[PDB]
């Protein structure tokens, strides 16, 4: 008596179509209750959609799933994916027994929806400390979503992974990564060189 | 919303771990679940009114729990095993179900059990002012906040502009960075950015504060060491606009 779903992680471009597969095995009862739960980043688990009648479909946040009795499935689909859809998705099975409800979850699929940056200007900047001077920080920002930031190889250098910032005044989105070190002879112009950075990346003189 | 407290728990090997939960107002059925690193939920116990319905076999993990009448629900592990370091979820349902249809989940409690509490360390917080080269190039200014050398990875980072908490223009690394990735319990680093407009940064009347809430040791806990007791605290770094 279980649930199987796409392993993932599933990385996809903004506005693209999306299918998350879910197959269920219900040995206890013929037709159980069907659910999709969603865990948004840094939020609590919540009901996305449900189908408590076999053969029917459920809809929410542009997502739809059909309780298909013949294929024993509850595939999640959305035609145009958005950045805020990035979360962990869980297919679940609800069967009642012994007078008490019971709920079996799938492993969970992590969906990562990459925003499309329309006018990217990849740049590496040096930022100075507001108070003291102990180290210096570098910021690689405004690069396109296809670019991946590789982790540090030298144990004295710290390079974070990219994260997507959204200014709520205009619909301005931007990727960025931070790099720092106290190790002497560390330059911002070399900080991110172990990554495959765009050939047009702007390296100003600090 | 269902309420779970504490959000984060740090405890020594063998010390007890008490966790509370407030189900929604007229919800009698309450569920406890253990979420592991691999995003996998494991049922632990469910109480309907004051009475336990079903509980898992206690051979591998021993714990207490209670949902008293006008008292919040609680889960209690009495002997801390590093095997029980997990996110513990509390869920409530009206009783009806549907099965999970009426299952409403809490935010969880990330418990971390350590053999040596002398590894617990609070963060150091710094703020790095935006690059003049960034401002001249794009007319935007990005502030970076660095919370370094903390342990365990139980932090909540927030930005404050002129004493008010801000959400627009903020990006915080979804997960921390191990300062020393080859070590087992290396201390952690977290970065955050706040991008404002160049004019907003250039106004020296504007105050930017990065706040880091560290989750550590309770006052009712044994500390004899040289360094200051790594208690639950707020560590901050600030900067003013620069014209």
């Amino acid at each position: 008596d279980s649930v199987t779903q796409t392993e993932g992680p599933v990385t996809v471009s903004e506005s693209d179509s999306l299918i998350i597969n879910c197959t269920y095995s219900a040995t206890s009862i013929a037709y159980p209750n069907f659910f999709w739960y969603v865990r948004y980043p840094g939020e609590g688990l919540q009901l996305l959609l449900k189908v408590i009648t076999a053969g029917q479909k459920g809809s929410s946040r542009g997502f739809e799933a059909t309780y298909n009795k013949e294929t024993t499935s509850f595939h999640l689909q959305k035609a145009s994916v958005q950045e805020s859809d990035s979360a962990v998705y869980y297919c679940a099975l609800g069967i009642i027994t012994g007078n008490t409800g019971k709920l079996i979850f799938g492993l969970g699929t992590t969906l990562q929806v990459q925003p499309d940056i329309q006018n990217p200007d990849p740049a590496v900047y040096q930022l100075r400390d507001s108070k003291s001077s102990d180290k210096s920080v570098c910021l690689f920002t405004d690069f396109d979503s296809q670019t991946n930031v590789s982790q540090s190889k030298d144990s004295d250098v710290y390079i974070t992974d990219k994260c997507v910032l959204d200014m709520r005044s205009m619909d301005f989105k931007s990727n960025s990564a931070v790099a720092w070190s106290n190790k002497s002879d560390f330059a911002c112009a070399n900080a991110f060189n172990n990554s495959i950075i765009p050939e047009d990346t702007f390296f100003p003189s600090p | 919303k269902v309420i779970q407290t504490p959000r984060y728990l740090v405890k020594g090997q063998g010390q007890k771990a008490k966790m509370r939960c407030i189900p929604e107002k007229g919800h009698p059925v309450v569920f406890w679940y253990q979420q592991n690193k691999n995003n996998e939920f494991k049922f632990l116990i469910n109480f309907q009114n004051q009475e336990v319905l079903q509980q898992i076999d206690m051979t591998e993990k021993r714990f207490s729990a209670e949902c008293p009448s006008n008292s919040p629900c609680s889960l209690e592990i009495q002997s801390s095993e590093a095997g029980d370091s997990a996110l513990y979820l509390c869920a409530s349902s009206p009783g009806q179900g549907a099965a999970t249809g009426q299952l409403y989940f809490g935010e969880g409690s990330k418990l971390t059990v350590l053999e040596d509490l002398r590894n617990v360390f609070p963060p150091e917080v710094a703020v790095f002012e935006p690059s003049e080269a960034e401002i001249s190039h794009t007319q935007k200014a990005t502030l970076v906040c660095l919370a370094t050398g903390f342990y365990p990875d139980h932090v909540e980072l927030s930005w404050w502009v002129n004493g008010k908490e801000v959400h627009s223009g903020v990006c915080t690394d979804p997960q921390p960075l191990k300062e020393q990735p080859a070590l087992n319990d290396s201390r952690y680093a977290l970065s955050s950015r706040l991008r404002v407009s160049a004019t907003f940064w250039q106004n020296p009347r504007n105050h930017f504060r990065c706040q880091v809430q560290f989750y550590g040791l309770s006052e009712n806990d044994e500390w004899t060491q040289d360094r200051a007791k790594p208690v639950t605290q707020i560590v901050s770094a600030e900067a003013w606009g620069r014209a």
